[PDB]
């Protein structure tokens, strides 16, 4: 019955710290039976537990983690946090909250529910980097098949990710954004993409909503044949 | 009341194998203790700030235990078969239910870092030991260590604990010592246990709310079902009365003790009736 | 009166402590058991006097 | 990964299969109960069982556990290609602080999943992108099935080397692959030549997408 | 270090310190350059030695580490050495005293 939501996704100097907040919806964060957890992830690899902190502040650690990392919880913003010392590039990894209801914890019969979606936290000695938006337009020699395809081209940021929504959310349907190429040169290029009818592409607005929060960099687009 | 039979608080709180009370009790208006209980630290040693405990143990609103640390499976690198022939059960050399001796496993007595953190609302009855050995051979066979060491940290309790080995005078057949410790760990609070030998590790903790303020009462005196504002040691007295002379050590809302014989107010007149 | 344990115990290095606390306990029993006394003594007198004056008063 | 998985397993549709997740003294081993969670391509993880053999609301009776000894079993009877997921194990290690622990988790594929064709879609640089001083030609390939595609640009009629970058094919939800292509030209080149065209070949198969500066 | 205080003062003077306890054995070399710290502090009434004890603890103000606070009422025309080679909370500013006749504490919000 309860929702979790971690921090943006954004860059972490090398040898600084990490700094990370959950966010706990339909119930509260002061209850005695729950040690809220934070789990990560790197790309492509296994997940790994954090740490789990009771809302006084309590807390348990990944024993490899215990002497960089440290857990608090602010029962008033119904918030919990982790801060991660000297971190290195292996603590790139999608970093998740979850919580777990715990009678007796050294008894370990307790598992992690109530996950969030994930952020991703890239660990770089590089800069963040904003992107440039292009509209992916069709053709004015184009004799239509049956449909039609516009995108969204997101053109050099760093690091990821891109959101790409349509019409401030409106547009669902058709709509398609890629997976990222790392243009080798460090930097990152993404495009979205909507199928609509032929009948629909004159007659309709088409605004891609890019979204970069680790660059705080909100770019909507009018894209036009 | 709690009854603790043949038992003394110690005796109980530790969980002599002699002192069980079977489907326990999770509150209590006062303890009663006999004048000399028979069963309290079958393993000889200090019981530190003991009267202070029985005092904070005297009432308890809400009482439970609760396997801190289980024996079964959180020393998986340790022993923890430790029993010993002063602390008996039927024929059989046994040991206290609430504590757990860890020993060497494998020929090695790798160190242990174990913390908890108080979710339970209510302030934790905290319980451990330290062994003091009385050869260096004993210190060595059981810890394999000469430089041993138990730190016990809270946020409100921070002490160190070195063995010290020595020729001691037997008590129950020991020249060994275990000397017991205590904390009441507050709601929302950590304590962490860290020992490279010589910890006889908490094994059950008590979840408890410290009552109004009562006391013990050591007598022989049979329980019962009646109800009283006033308990005496020798049994309850009507505490509607502004004096009694029956004892001075009572618990309760009590008249005043008097060493009076007769305390009577005369109502009517003088009977002179011939 | 309130709810209250009279009984203190002490250890062996706490002879000051458990005598403080027998003065206690033996200062309020003198206190009490001549005060006490003494008010049934005075005010028995007292009530048979008025006694008393009242048969005196309805004569 | 304290709790150790096959990196791999696979069955065809209505076939069992069985991830297991084998431990030691000091985990499953010591009496701590082993629960699962299922990892779909770009999501979190979900909770699939729990205290062992518990199915929370909305996983069906095709999905068990099992833990005997020091070690547990995820068992899926009547494959389906939805169950297509990385899978993980976890459960508690008490040897040191008392810490929760995970698998290196299970990558379930599923067969006899039908041979799907790329759609591929090209597009030009743009107005805006041209003023810019940059052009940028974007080759988007989807929809495919197995996730393995070359792609070869064509300026005019002849192979291009310089200025192509393409991605690793990635899995979608209904377990299809995409990948991308992006051309890099200056706006002279763009002009300079009459058409360039995009060809992507899957399984032999190939196919191609133009586009010229009008 | 060894820095001796005699009281010129003719009052009582309340000198206090403080010993510090890292939480690992690198913090501790590195602010003290031993493993074997020492701080002796002795008066005519006064004689403790105090070895830093090294462990880990819950963080309190986002501290793993401690500082131990003494204290004690050096009596008029005496001596009290400090001696150490680690951990010192070295006294700054002491005060010199003339305790009252017997007074107390009141924990109250009213106005003054
Ligand atoms: C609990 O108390 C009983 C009773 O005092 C103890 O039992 C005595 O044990 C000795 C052992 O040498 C026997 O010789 C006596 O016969 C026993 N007394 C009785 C009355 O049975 C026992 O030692 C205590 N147990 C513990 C573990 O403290
Ligand atoms: C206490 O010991 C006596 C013998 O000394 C025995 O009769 C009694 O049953 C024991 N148990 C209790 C609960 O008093
Ligand atoms: C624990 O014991 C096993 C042998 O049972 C040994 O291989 C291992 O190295 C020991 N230490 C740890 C920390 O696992
Ligand atoms: C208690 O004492 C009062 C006054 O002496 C008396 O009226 C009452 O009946 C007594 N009750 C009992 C149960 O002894």
């Amino acid at each position: 019955q309860v929702q979790l939501q971690e921090s943006g996704p954004g860059l972490v100097k090398t040898s600084e710290t990490l700094s990370l907040t959950c966010t706990v919806s339909g119930g509260s964060i002061k209850n005695k039976d729950f040690f809220w957890a934070w789990i990560r992830q790197p790309p492509g690899k296994a997940l790994e537990w954090i740490g789990s902190v009771f809302y006084s502040g309590g807390a348990y650690y990944n024993w490899s983690l215990r002497n960089r990392v440290t857990m608090s919880a602010d029962t008033s913003k119904n918030q919990f946090s982790l801060k991660m010392t000297s971190v290195t590039a292996s603590d790139t990894s999608f970093y998740y909250c979850a919580t777990s209801y715990v009678d007796n914890w050294h008894a370990g019969l307790h598992w992690f529910d109530s996950w969030g979606r994930g952020t991703l936290v890239t660990v770089s000695g590089a800069s963040t980097k904003g992107p440039s938006v292009f509209p992916l337009a069709p053709s004015s020699k184009s004799t239509s098949g049956g449909t039609v395809a516009l995108g969204c081209l997101v053109k050099d940021y760093f690091p990821e990710p891109v959101t790409v929504s349509w019409n401030s959310g409106a547009l669902t349907s058709g709509v398609h954004t890629f997976p990222a190429v790392l243009q080798s040169s460090g930097l990152y290029s993404l495009s979205s993409v909507v199928t609509v009818p032929s009948s629909s592409l004159g007659t309709q607005t088409y605004i891609c909503n890019v979204n970069h929060k680790p660059s705080n960099t909100k770019v909507d687009k009018r894209v036009e044949p | 009341p709690l009854q603790l039979g043949n038992c003394s608080v110690a005796g109980w709180i530790l969980g002599n194998p002699e002192c069980e009370l079977l489907i326990s009790r999770e509150s209590w208006s006062y303890i009663v203790e006999k004048p000399n209980p028979e069963n309290g630290t079958c393993y000889p040693g200090h019981f530190a700030d003991y009267e202070e405990l029985r005092e904070q143990l005297s009432s308890v609103s809400s009482f439970e235990r609760f396997e801190i640390f289980p024996k079964e499976s959180s020393w998986p690198n340790h022993t923890t078969t430790g029993v010993s022939a002063s602390c008996s059960h039927n024929g059989e050399s046994s040991f206290y239910k609430n504590l757990l001796w860890l020993t060497g496993k494998n020929g090695l007595y790798p160190n242990l870092s174990k913390s908890y953190a108080n979710n339970k609302e209510k302030e934790v009855l905290v319980l451990w030991g330290v062994h003091h050995p009385p050869n260096i051979g004993d210190q060595r066979a059981l810890y394999h260590t000469e430089n041993a060491y138990v730190s016990v940290v809270s946020s409100h309790y921070s002490r160190k604990f070195t063995p010290e080995i020595a020729k001691r005078p037997k008590v129950r057949d020991r020249e060994g010592r275990i000397n017991y410790y205590w904390t009441l760990l507050e709601p929302g609070d950590t304590i962490i246990f860290e020992a490279n030998g010589n910890l006889i590790a908490p094994r059950y903790a008590f979840a408890l709310s410290r009552g109004f303020g009562s006391g013990i009462i050591n007598s022989n005196a049979p329980m019962d079902e009646c109800d009283a504002k006033c308990q005496t040691p020798q049994g309850a007295i009507n505490s509607s009365l502004p004096f009694q002379n029956v004892h001075p050590v009572t618990i309760g809302e009590c008249p005043k003790y008097v060493r009076s014989a007769k305390l009577r107010m005369v109502t009517g007149l003088r009977n002179i009736p011939s | 009166t309130q709810f209250t344990a009279v009984g203190k115990e002490f250890n062996k290095l706490e002879r000051r402590m458990e005598n403080l606390n027998k003065k206690v306990d033996d200062g309020f029993i003198d206190i009490w058991t001549y005060n006490a006394e003494l008010l049934v003594l005075l005010e028995n007198e007292r009530t048979l006097d008025f006694h008393d004056s009242n048969v005196k008063n309805l004569y | 990964s304290v709790l150790t998985q096959p990196p791999s397993v696979s069955g065809a549709p209505g076939q069992r299969v069985s991830i297991s997740c084998t431990g030691t003294h000091s985990n499953i081993g010591a009496g701590f109960d082993v629960h699962w969670y299922q990892q779909l391509p770009g999501t979190a993880p979900k909770l699939l069982i729990y205290a062992n053999n518990n199915r929370p609301s909305g996983v069906p009776d095709r999905f068990s556990g099992s833990k005997s000894g020091s070690s547990a079993s995820l068992a899926i009877t009547g494959l389906q290609a939805e169950d297509e997921a990385d899978y993980y194990c976890q459960s508690f290690d008490s040897i040191l602080s008392g810490d929760l622990v995970f698998g290196g988790g299970t990558k379930l594929t599923v067969l006899g999943q039908p041979k799907g064709a790329p759609s591929v879609t090209l597009f030009p640089p743009s107005s805006e992108e041209l003023q810019a001083n940059k052009a940028t030609l974007v080759c988007l390939i989807s929809d495919f099935y197995p996730g393995a595609v070359t792609v070869a640009w064509k300026a005019d009629s002849s192979p291009v080397k310089a200025g192509v970058e393409t991605t690793t094919p990635s899995k979608q939800s209904n377990n299809k692959y995409a990948a991308s292509s992006y051309l890099s030209l200056t706006p002279e080149q763009w002009k300079s030549h009459r058409s360039y065209s995009c060809q992507v070949t899957h399984e032999g198969s190939t196919v191609e997408k133009t586009v010229a500066p009008t």
